[PDB]
């Protein structure tokens, strides 16, 4: 009980950075997000002629 | 010719923004330093930057 | 607006204060501009429609 519960102390501190798969979940919101607003920022302003 | 100076618009900070334009509009292809030199006399001599 | 540097569609508010404000707009990494400037003097940071 208390190394689960140890455990689970150690998986409350750590989410930042070096524990992918958090970096991974920053790595899905900032793909849609990056596809979607940087994407459509590289459509428009600007692209033609 | 444009002209700029960090003096007016960042002169503590050491960005160069533009303060003039000069009407010269034959390409300039060549430049000099024009040497100064300060008549001191011998007990009024300074270190020139 | 129709500021004499560039067309656009924006809304002006009264915002601070982050510019070079001796020449007179200001962009965010891409053609917009977000957006004080030009008035006398103010800071009236502009929007998108």
């Amino acid at each position: 009980a208390n190394k689960f519960n140890q455990a689970l102390g150690a998986m409350q501190t750590g989410f930042t950075t070096t524990n992918e798969a958090f970096q991974k979940v920053q790595d899905a919101v900032n793909n849609n997000a990056q596809a979607l607003s940087k994407l459509a920022s590289e459509l428009s302003n600007t692209f033609g002629a | 010719v444009h002209l700029f100076s960090s003096r007016y618009v960042d002169l503590y900070g050491g960005n160069m923004f533009q303060f003039a334009t000069l009407p010269v509009y034959d390409t300039i292809k060549y430049y000099s330093i024009i040497p100064h030199s300060i008549r001191s006399i011998q007990s009024d001599r300074k270190a020139w930057a | 607006y129709s500021l004499y540097g560039v067309s656009g569609r924006g809304v002006f508010q009264n915002c601070t204060a982050v510019g070079v404000r001796q020449q007179r707009f200001v962009y965010d990494a891409y053609q917009n501009l977000v957006g004080y400037y030009s008035d006398d003097g103010n800071y009236y940071c502009l929007r998108a429609c």
